[PDB]
RNA sequence: UAAUUGCGAUAACGAACGAGACCUUAACCUACUAAAUAGUGGUGCUAGCAUUUGCUGGUUAUCCACUUCUUAGAGGGACUAUCGGUUUCAAGCCGAUGGAAGUUUGAGGCAAUAACAGGUCUGUGAUGCCCUUAGACGUUCUGGGCCGCACGCGCGCUACACUGACGGAGCCAGCGAGUCUAACCUUGGCCGAGAGGUCUUGGUAAUCUUGUGAAACUCCGUCGUGCUGGGGAUAGAGCAUUGUAAUUAUUGCUCUUCAACGAGGAAUUCCUAGUAAGCGCAAGUCAUCAGCUUGCGUUGAUUACGUCCCUGCCCUUUGUACACACC
């Protein structure tokens, strides 16, 4: 009754969109699978191959559906954590940009996202459908 | 009408209307505010008085400017002071009386906000009032 | 003759004292800390808290 | 018992919880009384409390500090190490945790439990370097109670398979059940030791 | 990894065995009750919550809480 | 007559509002439209700096502060309305800057 | 930029006061408007030393062609009567009785250095009324810090003045604690 | 371990050379019709109770 | 601390000794009568007049004090 | 996870790559045991041949452990990045290597014998055994006991 | 009492500077003033879901009004207010209530009569005397050096691990800084794994970076209790920018060894509530580099609400052959 992925907060959601874009087969993968960190600032990459790039797919549809059109940029800012830098303090460190820039680009190819007039890329009206369809399931299967 | 609430420095400003029992928080449900522990933080300022007690009001808040649980306690502060409002103004101000009556009975900084602010710190150490350290001797 | 010193300390002096130690690069003061210090209350820099 | 609903969804699991007995979340509240008369009103049950996240004034005055209630001193006093300063959330999951342990295991009123574990703990007597034997106030065996669970949660749970959670469950439930192979009554005997022969 | 690293068949008959004597169950307690190891103990008590004896209390992670059936 | 925008900037609080409220009655006696002044929030130049120039003594830095303040205000007045409320206006100490 | 610019505005005022202080010395400057003690050498003969200094301030700024009471003041005279040649106690005294019979209420002349080799003493001279200190310091104080530039050693020499709270004609006309009712 | 439950009536101020001890004057709740000094380092109000193992063994100013 | 000074109490002394058949003991009036008839230039001080006389009128109800 | 009772299937600390490893420890930090090959190293060996992450060196197979050698003594043709090697135009080559095996530490003692050779800054210090990389030694490594 | 703050006692009375008072700031103000350089609601530009219409919702020249949220001007509020008790008689203090806040409301700026052989001539085109002065101790250029290592000391970051590490995953700040004589903060696309480069674009600034999409932290999984997967100390190989110049690692990046550290002796530093501590942010130095400092904010405790045991200083008394005053 009038549900959107505002209903879903944080975890749920995710386990969705990504098992949804894995059964989907659509692949979208350029190949940084097992070879990228997805950021400068960690010691290794995601302990699973198969999964991350969905998730971070399902991760940049959710904001780019949840807020209003975002960059390359303010997507590597949010992705990106600290650093052990050594013996000295811990910093905020970005994340890798190609990744980020791939999966939006991927998200693009399938057109479930359409760029701005001012700048970034906003959620296409079929990925807006897409997204409130996978919350509805979701509410609808697990609570 | 439309409230504000403040703990540390986030604000929580709520709009509480004549409608269907909608009470929203950032646009998700007040089941997913998701501290993860404060959820019944969140739940006390509607809890306390009744179980549901209102399907007629509706809520909305948008808060920002502090943390997670400084914007927890924020919205939680700003929708009960919304709920006084709207009973002063509308419902009766004798509600009002009792509903206020029970927030001060377990008063959290529910209807006055926190004046705890961080003080300034001062030159020649790390913190307000904590020194940097000297051995000399 | 004169090798270049378009930045650094070479580059960049008190109008004042031309002291290389002590500038304050900063709002466009170019000015030294200390005459700053001494001379600020010129340039409406008020000492209030 | 008159199941009210309103438009959003949420569960009956906190819906259920103020018509009948004011409860926790999960566990008994009022069925809590402290087992000597001493330390009433140094605890604070009855009021009860919707979780330990009580972020007030208490440190303004001098006993302004002993109506918090026993659950967040608990959190409060997990609160240390440095490593752990802040980190209340943190605090207050193990928190959370230990209450589910000690439901579990040999539940007895859990809260209950905790505040007689406290009250056993606080140390009766104690000695000041003059060494002469002194007496506690109410508010010191409190505290000391407090901190020294906390404290032997903290050296317990270091260096063991053990989860801070469950070494602290388990060490609460010796000092309520009254045993002297948990730390802080062991610390509790150390202390009491020195109580003829410094008297 | 000093015991029981994988394998907790020399003993398979206490994979059955272990609802009594304790109340409570949990990756600290197979470790402790010279029963499982870590490398797989968060494993092995999934097993027994998608089937057993044993019921969660929650969505506990990084810890377990456990009771015996009613 | 043209739409301007009239923006005064200082550090002297008693003649920037000296100022940014005659301008209110200039345009009222004259019975124009205008949005009403708006106070862009006063900005602390504050720099800290050490006191001695010199390295002896406990570490002490004191703070020096210059307080901007600026405001800004629309009307709609024809080129000689212009002209006579950017003449009036040469208080000396406050920056005023009119765009068209 | 606006800050930049108003911080530019600064620093011009500062070049504006030391260059006039400077080279309008012998004038008997007090302060950049230009205020001197006497208003008359300002214009000269006829406006030459005037028309020199704006040619001089045009040169320097980038500019174009055409588009009693006070504490540095009686600082820089009684620097020209030590520098000149007369008692400097009794330079010291002259000035703050002179201060004092002007009508300010409170004057202080500090004056340290050589005055005869030693290991350099302050000798003071202290008149009527005087608060130091606090915000009315800058309410009404006006103090002057130089340097006095003889033949044998530097003299620092510090006036201070507590002008009459009464005669502000700006501002708070009596003093911050002054409490007074009328029966 | 004897036990004996008292309430203070009467605090008589700080003692000790550091001031961390002090002199409190308690009715014990049992035979109220007696009043006895103890020594305590931890806060103490009025209407207040301690537990005490001897019963009387006056505690004097600690100098 | 929470004690005044020479220029809060001798003030408020030099008021209500010319000013007893006057300001009664609520703060609120001795605070306005201290605007009417003291031009006292802080509101800081002002507000320590009132209260200061006002405690002053009060313990006058609990026999006259010295001075 | 499954059944695991491997009578005959199960192995302890076993021989690989001139170095001996532990059993007990995944595939993962069992590889990180031999001199030339760590964590993430072998993380990505271990993806690019396909074979399970979560069991051991000791359960996992007893032939793709030869082929997880084979693959890491030729890094460059089976599906390894560039950059993802230590070694990079040697000395004199200019194609990219990485030692894995009891031969990483024989190519280090060798730059250092050629850098030493060469008679640089570099070879002085390392000769001499102070720090090289511009670290302190005023009060930083002092004993280095 | 923070106070020579005040009460009180009293050959004193009445006072003055300093302290207070003053100002700055951080708290509040459903009160006034005004806001597409800020924010909120009613209408068309609203694609999704649900279809009796309701939730998120873009539309920055898409109209209207408003100022509750933000901003800043006049002003208001707190003055310890009321009530009990303690109070020499009072200054004050203690509890509760109300309060926006009751430890000077929190924190600072200013801060006297004076003294130091305290530091600075290595800031000053501040300066007495001397030196130097054309093989210069003036200026300037080339290289090093301040970094150096048998050793000792201090301020610090990382640290020694399951309240943890690693991955995703949730996305929350505040002080501010920024180029019109031009290369500053950089948004959005492009390339690159990364560093970094590329097409521009916005900002002379509440507009743009910037909503600083920060960390700490929450959630979910693995790691299993090990010198290990904490630590990246230690060196090598390669990858670029800053820099006319990275050799004597500026710095960042990927890989490679995971070394000491397994909770620290006698000792010893800072600190009493948004303070300790943990965490990060911005700014000064910047052509590039923080572990430094100056401010800022997120999470937010324990103990006590005092004493002279030590340490430091003040006052008083007291001795003096000191008065250049114990050098
Ligand atoms: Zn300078």
């Amino acid at each position: 009754p009038g549900v959107s992925v505002r209903d879903v907060a944080a975890q749920d959601f995710i386990n969705a969109y990504a098992s949804f874009l894995q059964r989907q087969g659509k692949l979208e993968v350029p190949g940084y699978v097992d070879i990228v960190k997805t950021s400068s600032g960690n010691e290794m990459p995601p302990q699973d191959a198969e999964g991350w790039f969905y998730k971070r797919a399902a991760s940049v549809a959710r904001h780019i559906y949840m807020r209003k059109q975002v960059g390359v940029g303010k997507l590597n800012k949010l992705y990106g954590g600290a650093k052990s830098r050594g013996v000295r303090p811990y910093k905020h460190i970005d994340a890798s940009g190609s990744i980020n820039r791939k999966v939006l680009q991927a998200l693009e190819k399938i057109g479930i996202v359409e760029i701005s007039p001012k700048g970034g890329r906003r959620i296409s009206e079929n990925g807006q459908r897409d997204l409130d369809r996978i919350a509805a399931q979701t509410l609808e299967e697990d609570e | 009408v439309q409230t504000f609430g403040k703990k540390k420095s986030a604000t929580a400003v709520a709009h509480v209307k004549a409608g269907k029992g909608l009470i929203k928080v950032n646009g998700s449900p007040i089941t997913l505010v998701e501290p993860e522990i404060l959820r019944f933080k969140v739940y006390e300022p509607l809890l306390l008085v009744g179980l549901d007690k209102f399907s007629n009001i509706d809520i909305r808040v948008r808060v920002t400017g502090g943390g997670h649980v400084s914007q927890v306690y924020a919205i939680r502060q700003a929708i009960a002071k919304g709920l006084v409002a709207y009973h002063q103004k509308y419902v009766d101000e004798q509600s009002k009386n009792e509903l206020k009556k029970a927030f001060t009975s377990y008063d959290r900084t529910l209807l006055i906000a926190d004046s705890r602010r961080p003080e300034p710190k001062k030159f020649g150490g790390k913190g307000a009032r904590s020194r940097f350290q000297k051995s000399y001797r | 003759f004169s090798h270049p010193r378009r930045y650094g300390k070479g580059s960049r002096q008190c109008r004042v004292c031309s002291s290389h130690t002590g500038l304050i690069r900063k709002y466009g003061l170019n000015i030294c800390r200390q005459c700053f210090r001494e001379k600020a209350n010129d340039i409406g820099f008020n000492k209030f808290r | 018992f008159t199941p009210v609903v309103l438009a959003t969804p949420i569960p009956e699991e906190v819906q259920q919880a103020q018509t009948e007995i004011k409860l926790f979340n999960k566990w008994s509240f009022e069925e809590v009384e402290v087992k000597d008369a001493s330390l009433v009103d140094y605890v604070q049950v009855r009021q009860p409390i919707f979780v330990a996240h009580t972020a007030g004034r208490y440190a303004n005055k001098r006993f302004r500090k002993a109506q918090c209630p026993i659950i967040e001193r608990l959190t409060n006093s997990l609160m240390m190490n440095g490593r752990n300063n802040g980190k209340k959330l943190k605090a207050v999951r193990i928190i959370k945790h230990t209450l589910d342990i000690i439901n579990v295991l040999t539940d007895q009123n859990p809260i209950q439990v905790v505040v007689d574990a406290i009250t056993n703990t606080g140390p009766r007597e104690d000695t000041t370097r003059v060494r002469q034997a002194v007496d506690v106030s109410p508010l010191r065996r409190v505290n000391q109670a407090i901190a020294l669970l906390t404290i032997g949660a903290r050296e317990a749970a270091f260096r063991n398979i053990k989860t801070i959670a469950e070494t602290l469950a388990e060490e609460l439930i010796n000092a309520a059940k009254g045993s002297s192979t948990s730390y802080a009554i062991k610390k509790k005997d150390e202390l009491e030791r020195v109580a003829k022969s410094n008297r | 990894a000093q015991h029981a690293v994988i394998l907790d068949q020399e003993k398979y008959d206490r994979i059955l065995k272990e609802v009594p004597t304790y109340r409570y169950v949990s990756v600290s307690v197979l470790v402790d009750r010279l029963k499982i190891g870590g490398s797989l103990a968060r494993i092995a008590l999934r097993h027994l919550e998608k089937e057993g004896i044993i019921k969660p209390i929650s969505k506990h992670s990084k810890q377990a809480i456990y009771t015996r059936a009613t | 007559i043209i739409k301007i925008r009239i923006t005064l900037t200082s550090t002297k609080v008693k003649q920037l509002e000296n100022v940014s409220s005659n301008i209110v009655k200039n345009a009222e006696q004259h019975n124009l439209v205008k949005k009403g002044p708006v106070r862009l929030p006063t900005k602390v130049l504050k720099i800290s700096t050490r006191k001695t120039p010199n390295g002896e003594g406990s570490k002490t830095w004191e703070t020096y502060e210059m307080r901007i303040h600026k405001r800004y205000i629309d009307l709609e007045a024809p080129v000689q309305i212009v002209k006579r409320i950017t003449q009036i206006t040469i208080e000396p100490g406050v920056d005023v800057e009119v765009v068209v | 930029s606006k800050k930049r610019k108003l911080v530019a505005d600064g620093v011009f005022y500062a070049e504006l006061n030391e260059f006039f202080t400077r080279e309008l010395a012998e004038e008997g400057y007090s302060g950049v408007e230009i205020r001197a003690t006497r208003t008359q050498d300002v214009l000269g003969e006829n406006g030459r030393r005037i028309n020199e200094l704006t040619l001089l301030v045009q040169k320097r700024f980038k500019y174009a062609p055409g588009t009693g009471l006070s504490a540095v003041a009686q600082a820089e005279s009684m620097k020209f009567k030590l520098l000149n040649g007369l008692a400097i106690r009794r330079a010291a005294y002259g000035v703050v009785r002179y201060v004092m019979e002007s009508g300010a209420k409170g004057c202080e002349v500090v004056v340290s250095g050589k005055l005869r080799a030693a290991r350099a003493k302050a000798m003071k001279f202290a008149d009527g009324f005087l608060i130091h200190s606090g915000q009315p310091v800058n309410d009404f104080i006006d103090t002057a810090t130089r340097h006095v530039l003889m033949r044998q050693g530097v003299l620092g020499i510090k006036v201070k003045i507590m002008r009459d709270p009464a005669k502000s004609r700006t501002g708070p006309k009596a003093l911050p604690d002054a409490v007074t009712i009328i029966e | 371990t004897p036990v004996t439950l008292a309430k203070v009536i009467k605090v008589l101020g700080r003692t000790g050379s550091r001031g961390g001890v002090t002199q409190v004057r308690v009715e014990f709740l049992e035979d109220t019709s007696r009043t006895i000094v103890r020594n305590v380092k931890g806060p103490v109000r009025e209407n207040d109770i301690l537990v005490l193992m001897e019963s009387e063994r006056e505690a004097r100013r600690l100098r | 601390g929470r004690v005044r000074t020479k220029t809060v109490k001798r003030a408020s002394k030099a008021l209500i000794e010319r000013y007893y058949p006057k300001l009664t003991l609520d703060f609120q009036t001795n605070k306005r009568l201290c605007d009417e008839i003291a031009t006292i230039q802080s509101k800081r001080l002002r507000n320590k007049i009132a209260g200061y006389t006002t405690h002053l009128m009060k313990r006058i109800q609990k026999g006259p004090v010295r001075g | 996870s499954l059944v695991v009772q491997e009578q005959g299937s199960f192995q302890h600390i076993l021989r690989l790559l001139n170095t001996n490893v532990d059993g007990n420890i995944k595939i993962v930090y069992a590889l990180t045991t031999i001199k030339g090959v760590g964590r993430r190293y072998s993380n990505l060996v271990c993806k690019k041949a396909d074979v399970d992450l979560h069991k051991r060196a000791g359960e996992l197979t007893q032939e793709e452990l030869e082929r997880i050698v084979q693959i890491m003594q030729n890094p460059t043709h089976y599906k390894i990045p560039a950059w993802f090697l230590n070694r990079q135009n040697d000395i004199t080559d200019g194609k990219d290597y990485h030692t894995l095996a009891n031969n990483v530490e024989s190519k280090l003692r060798d730059d250092l014998e050629r850098l030493k050779k060469i008679r640089a800054h570099r070879g002085i210090r390392h000769f001499w055994g102070l720090r090289v990389r511009g670290q302190h030694t005023k009060t930083t490594g002092r004993r280095r006991a």
